[PDB]
């Protein structure tokens, strides 16, 4: 007769507890494993793959056009696009990164922002991508943007530029929650030179934007996402 | 030969000299230092201007009268408009720094009076309206002029020159000296790094402050790491015939200053 | 009064010290330096030898902040849900914005320091009562769900949010108790007890520790459906710090508090220092 | 002995034994000896 | 099937118990520690730092004057101040020492009582600080005080005198509770000679008093303090 | 492929003078997990078990900007 | 284990009541081992005793008046050492027990905990031939040294439609015992806590013989 | 999850039982022992000391 | 931003990288290949050395589907 | 240590530690080096 004393919390059901339990099917032999391609071990692996950002979210309904960033010919200092860096909201909410980030409460690390040109091969352009750390609002002109982290991109044989959004923060982790006071900062693109279209070509050309996490990315405290809901249980 | 009363501090192109000192306090026995790799988070290479910012800056002098209650400065706020340091403060989103504070106040061997010079980390102020009101940026970031507690104090209850910047206006801090502007008692302020300027003994106080924070680096315009307070404990007593006032001067020098996250100038209220 | 001697690994409280007539005067100093000289009794009077027989374990910060303290008392109800448009106002479920500043006893202990880092041990006690007409008392099960910032907030007591697929939650009987640990979860290297800084939302300016206190909420509900009577369930949350680290001691709170997060005190408050019956010479 | 995977689950840490008040009582730059004149 | 027997107290919640419990956040990785100055390990460390005593608590409201002990010129045998030694009450209740002592039920050890002169450098005085062990009431004159533990202080270049209140007790521990019959005793200050002010100087000068614990100090049995209270829970 | 069985629930006791409502909640926790081929996360609400169907006349899932593509 | 105290608390409507202690909504016990005579006599066989304590608290309920059912209740026992704020109401702020140790357990159930030797001296005194001075009254005897705290008890639950009577029994058991100076055992009945007083006009304690000194 | 079976008498309070229990005062340091004369270890020691018999109980 | 260093079995989050002027351009690529080049911050800005102090245990599929 | 006959009864498996995103981020036939031109 071993003397015992049950502690507070005895008999509770903590959905997060990790204990052993009796098997309802003793001696059962599960089907053997076969080799299946594409094994995933960690969610940090898959967020390193970039997905398209619906940067042009100015439409009344969801469309392919939401992913197309317009580029106009013969314009000098103007802005191409802009966005705050709340990775749990805005244009990022529906991306793979944004979706996985929403399952966690804290984040940290650097982001990978890519831009792919889709205009004619005989066209040219130079753009300046800028990342503005928090403290000063979003840049209102190229001169303001150029003062922060930036990359001058020359469109050529290599169609994609990969700008990085370096982890620039005092506190070592940030909240995934968009209802917070401040985020990673701002992102903007400006005409460094201008888009020059070749003869016999007219109209707008487009940029495609991508987002992914660098190998230094961190995610903590699992939580439920606000991207899915239901009012009644589903039936067959 | 040498004594604790005579000291010289040289930072950059500036030098402080004192012949009536009372040793010098190094907060928690920790000298300032640069952020080591092992504690770093932000990946950007930091900027260390060195001698162009790590030098002595003298603020406007204060007048200590018999009705004085005390003065309060916030760092790095107090130096936000000071030379290259101030400029760097506005262009960067992040920064960290230590300091060497030097409070001055001379008199004669006929004078009496005692000042408490204390450095308080994370000095969260209370609101004048009380209850559930928050202090507005302007009043919590007073600049090089600091906060004059004599505008509405605790001890003898006066209203010196003002009640606040303009007057008792929505969002001002409670100026009760005896309650340290935060609901604690003045006499217990000694648990924080401090020195006394006892007129009969010394005429200066020197405190060296290392970077104190729960994060490796931080926003300098939205956060005040330490608060410097100069409070008269034993009132000023001047000899017969003399002017019943004495000037007090504060000189601060940033140490081991680092800046990071450079972009355009910061947008702050007011 | 030095610290070490051979017998029983005993520390000496006071050394044997006889008469003195020297130029070395330990009892004279200068407090303006900001230092407190370690003057012992053997420096001013003749002393005998005594031993400590004491380690000072009960004053260790681990012990000081290491006991359970009530940090919150909330209230939920079990009654007919029909007709109600606001389940939270009807108390069918209730949420607690997590913080250790609501109840003053523990708040004052924590505020003795500036930064603190520790793991948390929570104990939740649920009790019931029936203030109105009842033929019997029902056994009820309570669900406490942690809703971190960013996670969907429950709008109804039987919402889809209560599925808790990713949010951690506990289920236990009323009358019983719940217990779990939580590792240090601050974004920084330590929690802040005070914060001399503010934030900007383009709308309102927030100042103080409230800016950093952005933990989640704790949503509570009775899992059972309603009975013929109404049941009042009080829920008490207790907190206990473990593996404590503390930095920068402060001047203890002297005046009463007025709100969570703020260091405000009430205006027209009573004096905190006792006034003497006689004069400064009275005993 | 060992039945918990997370360190946060364990009980109290125990006494530090390395309690030195120096950083609070004597945070002065120049060494101040007891017995010697406070300020020369 | 291990045979067991639950002991009395099984299922109880002792707020003072120290046991293990399941983690609600498995696999969570806490933020790394960085070096922060001013680490505290024991409360016995911080009570060794002296804080001002509101010795002159004769005012209708709390003020700086509460800390100023008046010193009058040209007076011979008179008393400067006096106080009983109930460290949990009176003038000590609000000091750092008094505040921490109130979190504990028992105390023991020696106290450090300091006095700092703030008058003109060209003034002089000699005072006698006396500690009177319990048994005989507070001293009514200097002759009575001089018979107990005392220090004759000569005001000079060194502005502070540090008198010690040696642990003088039969029982090895005392109650922190002020509602007890007897305390450590009495403390008093007398003019040993007199305060002589230099020419062109007039009025009162002041003394500042400090209190702290010696390294031999002991504190036992944690308890709630009667210095804080509330009638309703605080809200945002 | 989903052809697992069913779970039958019942109150073992016979009836009392009154009626008793018993709700039964089933919880699932995966252990020793292995996963293959990551996918694009669900964006639209579900309509039925097993099917990837979404409702017709459904609200847009991507947030529309208050200003234009240049807004912050 | 020996019963050292029996107290009583109630669960009823708190509205209108100006004294929660007199209404029995909560009750405190000035800790001492002299109230109940059985253990008192055993301890008093010695002059000084040093030991650790093991306490067991049993709480039981009853409903003397009209009731449709019996409610499950939780009791809180809080140790209030001398100097700590005393509870004035059953739902005071003092019940937060941030520093005071306290136990929560079900009525009908039991509570158990150890307490290390907590005397100021090297041993507890069973007797004390000394007094104290408060400038008001002179106190003599062991009462002068017996200055432990109090134990505050309360029902945590709010009121039901009926009234519930909860009796609380405290039991004490000495562990790791050391005793000094054996004494002459108590012969006469006691009259009060702490005092060695006996009642006047008390019955003879030595048995009188039926016959004479030569009888068997 | 260690499989267990509570025995009869589980949860009982036997005033004579000798088991361990949690301390309500963790880390508390009791006053040191000093030498006090007249230590008693066993009641069989003290009954060896003779006391007067009220043999003439005829009053 | 490489993965291994000696002290405490610490993984580096970012390496110390100074100014550059090369013909090796890591920030230019072709996304039409279907690959995501592992571009780190040290490839586009000047960086200091930092350590991970993180294993990524909470994002393991065992934990993600394990509640 | 050992009180269950079936492996399904045991608790969580623990971290893999062998997380390589290559098969997702760089599933290309010809080796693509960072720094080298994407397409020659
Ligand atoms: C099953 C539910 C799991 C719930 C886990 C989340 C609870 C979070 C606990 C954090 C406790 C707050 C820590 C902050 C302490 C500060 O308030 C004090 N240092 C200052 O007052
Ligand atoms: C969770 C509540 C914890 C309560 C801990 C405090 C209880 C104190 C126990 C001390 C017991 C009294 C010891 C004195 C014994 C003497 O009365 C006898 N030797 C003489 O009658």
């Amino acid at each position: 007769g071993l003397p015992t004393t049950t502690l507070p919390g005895s008999g509770q059901f903590l959905t997060t507890d990790d204990r052993q339990s009796p098997s309802a099917l003793p001696n059962y032999e599960p089907t053997p494993r076969i080799h299946i391609p594409g094994k995933v071990h960690n969610l940090l692996e898959i967020i390193q793959v970039d997905t398209l950002i619906p940067m042009n979210n100015t439409h009344t309904k969801d469309e392919v056009n939401s992913y197309l960033i317009p580029l106009n010919a013969n314009r000098q200092n103007e802005q191409v696009f802009g966005t705050n860096l709340f990775i749990g909201d805005g244009v990022f909410k529906t991306t793979l990164l944004g979706e996985i980030v929403q399952y966690y409460t804290h984040w940290s690390g650097s982001l990978r922002f890519s831009l792919m040109y889709t205009g004619p091969a005989l066209s040219s352009a130079k753009l300046i991508l800028a990342y503005t750390p928090p403290g000063a609002r979003g840049p209102q002109d190229r001169r303001e943007a150029m003062l922060g982290t930036h990359v001058v991109w020359d469109i050529g044989l290599q169609s994609t530029i990969v700008m990085t959004i370096p982890w620039t923060s005092g506190v070592q982790f940030r909240y995934t929650d968009p209802d917070t006071y401040t985020s990673a900062g701002f992102l903007s693109c400006w005409y460094q030179t201008s888009l020059i279209l070749p003869p016999e070509t007219t109209g707008q050309v487009y940029l495609l934007s991508f987002i992914s996490a660098c190998p230094d990315f961190k995610l903590r405290l699992m939580k439920d996402t606000q991207t899915i809901s239901q009012t009644v249980a589903l039936t067959e | 030969g040498y004594s604790d009363r005579v000291q010289q501090i040289t930072l950059g192109n500036s030098t402080i000299t004192t012949q009536e000192a009372a040793n010098a306090v190094v907060c928690y026995a920790e000298w300032p230092e640069y952020l080591p790799d092992v504690d770093a988070s932000d990946v950007n290479k930091t900027s260390k201007p060195d001698t162009s910012v790590c030098r002595f800056y003298t603020l406007d002098s204060k007048t200590w009268t018999t009705g004085s209650k005390g003065w309060c400065w916030k760092l790095p706020d107090a130096l936000k408009d000071m030379g290259v340091f101030g400029q760097n403060m506005f262009f960067h989103s992040l920064g960290r720094s230590g300091y060497t504070v030097h409070v001055q106040c001379n008199a004669t061997k006929f004078h009496s009076g005692c000042l408490l010079v204390v450095v308080i980390p994370e000095h969260q102020l209370a609101s004048h309206e009380g209850g559930n009101v928050s202090v507005k940026y302007t009043f919590t970031h007073p600049g090089e002029r600091g906060i004059d507690l004599s505008s509405a104090a605790d001890t003898i209850g006066p209203g010196r020159a003002f009640y606040t910047t303009k007057n008792n206006e929505v969002g001002g801090p409670v100026k009760d000296v005896i309650y340290n502007m935060n609901g604690t008692l003045l006499g217990n302020l000694l648990i924080f790094p401090h020195q006394f300027i006892n007129l009969r003994t010394n005429n200066t106080a020197t405190i060296v402050i290392p970077y104190i924070n729960s994060v490796p680096i931080d926003s300098m315009t939205r956060h005040n790491n330490v608060s410097l307070m100069v409070i008269p404990i034993a009132p000023l007593t001047v000899p017969t015939g003399a002017t019943p006032s004495l000037p007090i001067t504060v000189t601060i020098a940033p140490m081991c200053t680092e800046f990071s996250g450079i972009r355009s100038k910061s947008i702050v209220p007011q | 009064e030095e610290v070490i001697v051979e017998k029983t690994k005993q520390t000496v409280a006071s050394i044997s010290s006889g008469p003195k007539h020297t130029q070395k005067v330990p009892i004279l100093t200068a407090n303006e330096t900001g230092a407190t000289m370690p003057v012992l009794p053997s420096d001013s009077i003749e002393t005998r030898t005594t031993y400590m027989h004491f380690n000072g374990s009960e004053t260790d910060v681990e012990c000081f902040l290491g006991r359970a303290a009530c940090v919150h008392v909330t209230e939920i109800q079990n009654k007919d849900a029909t007709g109600i448009d606001n389940h939270r106002e009807a108390k069918l479920f209730n949420d607690w914005k997590i913080n250790l500043s609501s109840l003053v006893q523990l708040r004052k202990k924590l505020e003795l320091f500036t930064y603190v880092r520790f793991d948390s041990e929570y104990t939740i006690l649920a009790t019931a009562s029936q203030p109105d007409s009842a033929n019997y008392s029902s056994n009820l099960v309570v669900q406490a769900m942690y809703v971190p910032p960013g996670a969907p907030n429950p709008k109804e007591w039987d919402d889809y949010t209560w599925q808790s697929a990713s949010n951690p939650s506990v289920f236990f009987k009323v009358g019983d108790t719940s217990r779990f640990s939580v590792p240090y979860v601050g974004l920084a290297s330590a929690y802040n007890c005070f914060y001399d800084g503010y934030s900007h939302d383009d709308a309102e300016t927030q100042y103080g520790i409230t800016v950093l206190n952005h933990m989640g909420s704790m949503a509570f509900r009775i899992v059972n459906e309603h009975d013929e009577h109404k049941t009042l369930v009080k829920i008490r949350v207790y907190h206990r710090a473990k593996h404590v680290e503390a930095w920068i001691p402060r001047a203890p709170r002297a005046l009463p508090y007025t709100s969570i997060g703020r260091t405000n005190y009430p205006k027209n408050t009573e004096p905190v220092i006792k006034k003497r019956k006689g004069d400064i010479k009275s005993y | 002995i060992n039945y918990y995977k997370d360190a946060a689950s364990t009980s109290s840490a125990g006494q530090s034994l390395s309690m030195d008040p120096s950083k609070f009582t004597e945070p002065v730059k120049d060494l101040m000896l007891k017995g010697a004149p406070a300020l020369n």
